[PDB]
């Protein structure tokens, strides 16, 4: 019940090793139903960076379908869940690539998303997790257009561990505008899980607080938040379990963090991917509640 | 070059630099504030910087701000107030707009552009310490609790007065502590009042702006301060006038200009209100 209580049962079940026997029983994809028949297209693998990491037709983010895209597919997932009433909606996605930068942004004008999630930096030892989608301040190129889209950067403010980016977009055809809240998490190191945990849970604050912002605008439902990392499963998942727990901690509520989890894969396989990534969780979770 | 690194002083003296767009104009700026501030009821605020006469030149947020503060300021820093001063601060509903007023009205205390007496500021300082550091868990010399004015045994004087009245507040919620400062500067000479200088009709220098009354002129030689039944307000060269038909004379065109606006939408804002 307590808050500094809640938290020894946490640091207990750190300390005895716990998470790490309950995280490896934690199935990693659906054991039925978990057939992804429009991702493994051989016209849609194109649209995918991993081929191993795909979503489940059933919750698949269904893009108005056109002619070079007859499927309408993009590579994200719905993830809609509930505990004790209390509901969350997310759209999980990988980093968009060159030839899919028109598909992300046509998912983030039909399903109304406001907030845009990036726990990762556009490249990784090399590797590219994120195309650049969005245009770079200070260059001449302030604006880019993918399909039918015309997104400009407006402003950038930059806090140590994350980076808030004003976008606003465009639909040329009809003239529409909507401001696009760009949070772009920039302290998670190329190896390993982030060391500066209050650092991380200031990224999870700024996300509710622009989650505030947005609502009060909004008279009539709230639109889901849009997370993606590389693949849109490991760091993805710690962000939205991390912020589902801490809701279930500031509203008191039993905290069974296996059971979300592996709510959370039956949406979207391989949600927290790593053991590190897992105890990551917990131990961000422990430094909240140390929050005095 | 194609974009401004702008510094905004929040009204706690925090920085927050803003790398701007050439086409982001000034609301958008104050927008973004108003999300870090979790500020809802943005229509009373504004942005202002020192212009080249550091003159507080409150930005036009509906259009770009990263041209306004090339050409026209010293430094790209632009500061958060108030730009339209309530009469009734009962009339603020929302918790964190009434704290960012709480700050902007102890700001015009402590600098100076609310004048308070020797005993005003006393009592003044006294409700703000049991809202900005609260009932004691026993302090003062920390930070300023005083305006300009001092004299070093005045000071002990003044601040064991505050350090009594200290104990008469207690056990009442800061928000309070903030209502019952606002409510007795909102009830002072000068409150939310800005003055611009320019000449009379006969020459005689001046300090003209826009009261809720009215247009007010107070006369820097000690003449009798009129508050003008306004037909309307117009602009024209170096020169602002009002119609019922008056007119002074500012610096240059500019900043004739700059008041007319204000002066509209001051006028705007309280015939709404
Ligand atoms: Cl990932």
């Amino acid at each position: 019940a307590t808050n500094d209580e809640r938290c020894k049962i946490l640091e207990q079940r750190l300390e005895q090793g716990m998470v790490f026997t309950e995280y490896e029983r934690i199935l990693k994809k659906r054991l039925v139903d978990g057939e992804c028949s429009t991702a493994r297209l051989p016209e849609n693998a194109e649209r995918n960076r991993f081929q191993d990491v795909l979503p489940y037709d059933d919750v698949r983010v269904e893009l108005v379908p056109t002619k070079e895209n007859n499927t309408g597919y993009i590579n994200a997932s719905h993830i809609k869940v509930s505990v004790s009433g209390i509901e969350w909606d997310y759209i999980a996605t990988q980093g968009p690539l060159q030839n899919t930068c028109q598909d992300f942004w046509q998912m983030v004008w039909e399903q109304g998303i406001a907030i845009i999630a990036m726990v990762t930096a556009e490249e990784e030892g090399g590797r590219e997790k994120s195309f650049r989608y969005w245009p770079r301040l200070g260059s001449r190129h302030n604006t880019v257009t993918y399909g039918r889209f015309k997104i400009t950067t407006r402003f950038r403010t930059d806090s140590g561990c994350y980076a808030t980016t004003g976008l606003k977009m465009k639909h040329l055809l009809t003239g529409q505008e909507r401001t696009v809240w760009h949070l772009q998490y920039t302290d998670w190191p190329e190896h390993g899980c982030p060391e500066d945990l209050k650092g991380f849970l200031s990224y999870l604050e700024e996300i509710q607080s622009v989650r505030r912002h947005t609502n009060s605008t909004s008279d009539p439902p709230n639109p889901p938040l849009l997370v993606h990392s590389s693949a849109g499963v490991g760091r993805t998942g710690v962000v939205i379990l991390s912020e589902i727990m801490i809701a279930c901690l500031e509203h008191n509520e039993v905290l069974d963090i296996p059971r979300v989890l592996d709510m959370l894969r039956q949406q979207r396989m391989m949600l927290v991917q790593t053991l590190c990534q897992y105890t990551f969780v917990y131990r961000v979770l422990i430094q909240f509640l140390k929050s005095s | 070059k194609s974009c401004l690194v702008a510094r905004i002083q929040l009204l706690n003296n925090e920085f927050v630099e803003f790398t701007l767009s050439v086409e982001s104009t000034g609301q958008e700026s104050l927008e973004a504030v108003a999300q870090r501030l979790e500020l809802r009821e943005v229509t009373y605020f504004s942005l202002w910087y020192y212009n080249k006469q550091n003159q507080r030149r409150w930005v036009d947020l509906e259009k770009p701000l990263k041209k306004q503060l090339d050409k026209y300021a010293l430094e790209p820093t632009v500061y958060f107030g108030v730009v339209f001063y309530v009469p009734s601060v009962s009339q603020l509903q929302q918790e964190i707009t009434r704290y960012q007023y709480y700050l902007q009205l102890k700001k015009d205390i402590l600098e100076g552009s609310i004048p308070c007496t020797l005993e005003q500021a006393i009592q003044l300082a006294g409700l703000a310490v049991q809202a900005d550091f609260g009932d004691f868990d026993q302090f003062l010399q920390k930070f300023a609790l005083f305006p300009v004015g001092q004299d070093e045994k005045v000071l002990e004087e003044a601040t064991q007065k505050v350090a009594l009245l200290h104990q008469k507040y207690r056990g009442l919620t800061a928000p309070d502590a903030e209502m019952l400062y606002m409510q007795e500067v909102e009830r002072m000479d000068g409150y939310g009042e800005e003055s611009y200088p320019a000449k009379d009709s006969q020459g005689s220098d001046i300090s003209i702006g826009a009261c809720l009354e009215g247009i007010f002129v107070k006369h820097k030689n000690g003449r009798h301060p009129v508050v003008f039944d306004i037909a309307n307000m117009s602009h024209n060269k170096s020169f602002f006038a009002l119609e019922l038909t008056i007119q002074f004379q500012t610096e240059d065109m500019e900043t004739a200009k700059y008041i007319w606006r204000l002066c509209v939408a001051r006028h705007k804002f309280y015939r709404l209100n």
